[PDB]
RNA sequence: CUUUAAAUGUGCAAACAAACCGGCCUUAGCCAACUGCAAGGCCGGAAAGAAAAGAAUUAGAGGCACCAAGUGGGCCUUCUUCGGUAAGCGGAGCAGGCGAUGCGGAAUGAACCGCUUAGGGAUAUGUGGCGUCAAAACUUAUGGGCUCAUUCUCGAUACGUGAAAAGGGUGUUGGUGCACCGGCCCCGAAAAUGGAUGACGCUUAAGCCCAAUUAGUGAUUGCCCAUUAUUCCUUUGGUAAGGGCGAGAAAGUGUAGCCCUUCCGAUGUAGAUGUGGCCUGGAGGUUAGGACGAAGCUUAUGGCGUGAGCCUAAGAUGGACCGGCCUCUAGUGCAGAUCUUGGUUGGCGUA
RNA sequence: GGCCAGAACCAGCCCUUGCAUUAUCCUGUGGGAAAUCCGGCGGGGUGCAAUGGUGUUGGCGA
């Protein structure tokens, strides 16, 4: 009915219950470099440098840092292809991303294994699958049946 | 004909976990066409009563139960079926067959004929053979009298398949066509 | 190898049954899948899954 | 005389597919970024180019001599 | 040999993917004797779904 | 309106232009300073190249351009819905269809069910069926129950085209010391040409709800029908794959295909493109025919080609011109425009 | 005349018991004559495997 910038954001841009208030000091002290992965989540209590409502859950990479602002590259599908959009936001509307955590853990674990092998220590025994079979000794046995009282 | 159901026994468990390192083992009896349907009924009962889904469970064994020698007995079948506008209904009937499987198949056909109930809406609670002095219905009680006898009337006896004919002579056994 | 594996399973099951416990079998590792419906009025998602599984005709089979 | 629908549009879009995005290492321009850092980066790049020319000259001389 | 291929497929060996990716999909004939109902699950009296080790009799009329 | 809050969704990542581990060079970029942080490079090292824990799969070649057509009235269905009393009504969301498409079924139907299409055999199926029409139980069973219906009316293939409260007959079920509560049938149930489970008919069903496959005898699939599946033969085209160089073989896009083997696809309206693809009047060349009969015309005249078409035969037709091949050229192919000109025709020996 | 038929042979293709489990089971020795039925004790039937060729004999054809 009207193509305003903030149309239909009554629930999107709204603070959670009993969690109102301006940003904290850890947010102010967080450090962002070029090439980091960040999440774009709007803060309703700042109102300066907010992103458009399209970018509220997306993840991107940092390409630019200014005194109080960040530049993020975010993918956007338009018809038959995907664009690379560049948006400028304040530093309060971004948050460091844990999307590569498992990959970095894998790399560290492999390096630790290599160090242990070179040193000569004994590696832990490998895990055993749960899809194998064996003898089952049951402590309790019951009878499964529909009774009269059930209905 | 031989009965169209079988007597199965399914034994199962929930997969052990850290919160549940020693789960309980249950035993289930069901009359089914094959063991895949037996397992399906088992897991339905387990989910509906014990809050255990098939995707976190274990089946320890499924086997088919053998039957007793052929003897004419009276069977009590305790059964329950569902239909809309009636809710769940539980009924008890006495049958007269040569095995538990036969009695239960009779019960299924009877329920289908008299109440339009189907296999996935029927549930069997208990089946047992009762002595001849515990029968409370005359239609079943009349078959264990000591002097029971009757003739065979209105017999529509046909011919062997190889000897059937289309036209035969009027007062003769001679086939004219076929 | 096949004969030995079968015999070993038989002895293990008998040993459990004599004492009154149960034996849990190893879960199946292989399945055989065949397509029983033809190519008409299929959703895009299921179409892609069948293409990835290599079942593009009726009565095609894979492991 | 004015009608709107989104009926055939997804199928049309997927006929020649949704193309994925360009890899981030391509078209990696720096125009419009923070000027104070941009200037220092330019100076360092100039020095690097001079160093590369000198290194090639040294390689050529070594190969010729031995 | 062919027994190597059979063993790998049957036991899910270390070359299961190689052996099955190097094959064309199997193209079978319709089951002689007919199906039951292609629009219902096997549990309901139809044909589709998982039928455990009863798939072998189904396939023995198609191979 | 609201904290709580799903199912279906939606963004990013998962080792070869990436990232890791210790020298060195450059820059003021930051900081009181630097050998600290930032940025761009050089040098050297490691590398289950991604283990084990359910630990992917692919009829899985990535990227980049140029030129142009048609279209811009849509409609139906499944779920979700707003307006409207409603509607074969108006407006939307997701997907599938028809349009543009036949074939096998629902007696009939754009859209329902099955299946999707080169020219043909054999075998087996899907949807639907097995009293006759009409292929199949020459009316199967050595299966269990239920039902009698007197003028539109007992039932009897979904989508879909026959109905409500209330009331009764025959078979059963809770309760107990009569009440209720379901299966089938009857009443409630009233229109205009004569008529419709498709028709006949069917009642120890050929009806309804279940269940079998030759029957308590003992392993496995009763049988009938597709433009589908499997297999065999032939054609045609490839993002094609190999071999060769007594009648036979050309170093080859396209032929009467240079020869042989092999695998995969084949429908289509508007539209695009290809073809040693067909045809008509004339020009430059080349090779030929005709008074022992050219062109034109006739056909139960056959032969060849998927086809447009080409060629021979006979004329008890004609009487002077004309064929093939390679290039060039254009006033170059007709079934329909209330098409244009000429001839004919039924009505009709009628008004 | 390979014009029409029959039989035969090669190749290919279509068709045409075993071991596991055997027990809520089998079999002797208070209730309703006997049986059906319920407690004591003793002895023990269903999931896998086993068109293409190469001649021959007649008919029609002088
Ligand atoms: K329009
Ligand atoms: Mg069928
Ligand atoms: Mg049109
Ligand atoms: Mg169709
Ligand atoms: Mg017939
Ligand atoms: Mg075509
Ligand atoms: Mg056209
Ligand atoms: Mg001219
Ligand atoms: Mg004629
Ligand atoms: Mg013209
Ligand atoms: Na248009
Ligand atoms: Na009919
Ligand atoms: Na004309």
């Amino acid at each position: 009915h009207s193509y305003g910038y903030k149309s239909g954001t009554r629930h999107l841009f709204a603070k959670k219950f009993r969690k109102h208030g301006v940003p904290s000091v850890s947010t102010i002290l967080t450090n962002i470099k070029v090439g980091d992965y960040v999440d774009v989540v709007a803060d309703s209590a700042v109102r300066e440098g907010m992103p458009h409502k399209y970018y509220h859950g997306r993840t991107g990479i940092v390409w630019n840092v200014t005194p109080r602002g960040v530049g993020v590259i975010i993918n956007k599908p338009v018809r038959t292809r995907t664009l690379r959009k560049r948006i400028c936001v304040r530093f309060e509307h971004v948050r460091k991303s844990r999307c590569q955590e498992a990959f970095k853990a894998k790399e560290h674990q492999f390096q630790a294994y290599l160090a242990a092998k070179k040193a000569g220590k004994a590696l832990p025994p490998l895990q055993k699958s749960s899809r194998l079979g064996g003898i089952v000794r049951p402590k309790n046995v019951e009878v499964l049946a529909r009774r009269v009282a059930d209905y | 004909v031989k009965p169209h159901l079988r007597h199965y026994q399914v034994v199962g468990r929930e997969s052990p976990s850290e919160k549940n390192p020693e789960p309980t083992v249950y035993k289930f009896e069901v009359f089914a066409p094959n063991f895949v349907v037996a397992k399906s009924r088992f897991w339905r009962m387990m989910r509906v009563k014990n809050k255990v889904k098939a995707t976190h469970g274990d089946v320890l064994s499924c086997k088919v139960v053998k039957d007793a020698k052929l003897v004419a007995r009276n069977y009590l079948v305790d059964i329950a079926y569902y239909s809309q506008r009636c809710g769940y209904t539980r009924m008890v009937k006495e049958f007269r067959d040569v095995s538990k499987t036969g009695a239960v198949s009779q019960a299924y056909h009877d329920l289908a004929s008299r109440h339009r109930a189907r296999y996935h809406n029927i549930e069997v609670l208990n089946v047992k053979s009762i002595p001849d002095h515990e029968v409370k219905h005359l239609s079943i009680a009349q078959y264990h009298a000591p002097n029971l006898s009757f003739p065979l009337l209105q017999r529509r006896t046909k011919a062997t398949r190889k000897d059937r004919a289309i036209f035969v002579k009027k007062n003769t056994k001679r086939a004219v066509v076929a | 190898e096949y004969r030995g594996a079968e015999k070993k399973l038989v002895t293990l099951r008998r040993q459990a049954a004599s004492h009154g416990n149960y034996y849990l079998e190893a879960k199946p590792k292989v399945a055989v899948v065949t397509r029983i419906r033809g190519i008409a009025k299929v959703n895009p998602k299921q179409r892609k899954i069948l293409q990835l599984l290599r079942l593009r005709q009726i009565f095609n089979t894979v492991f | 005389s004015k009608n709107h629908t989104n009926h055939n549009q997804s199928s049309k879009n997927h006929r020649n597919g949704i193309k994925g995005p360009v890899p981030l290492h391509l078209h990696n321009s720096k125009r419009g970024s923070w000027l104070p850092a941009l200037v220092n980066a330019r100076r360092v790049r100039k020095h690097n180019q001079k160093a590369a020319l000198k290194k090639r000259r040294e390689r050529i001389a070594a190969f010729a001599a031995k | 040999c062919a027994e190597d291929m059979v063993n790998q497929i049957y036991t899910c060996g270390k070359h299961f993917r190689t052996v099955t990716h190097g094959m064309w999909p199997f193209k079978l004939a319709p089951p002689a004797g007919g199906m039951r109902q292609k629009r219902r699950h096997f549990v309901e009296g139809g044909d589709y779904g998982n039928r455990d080790t009863l798939i072998n009799r189904f396939l023995a009329r198609m191979i």
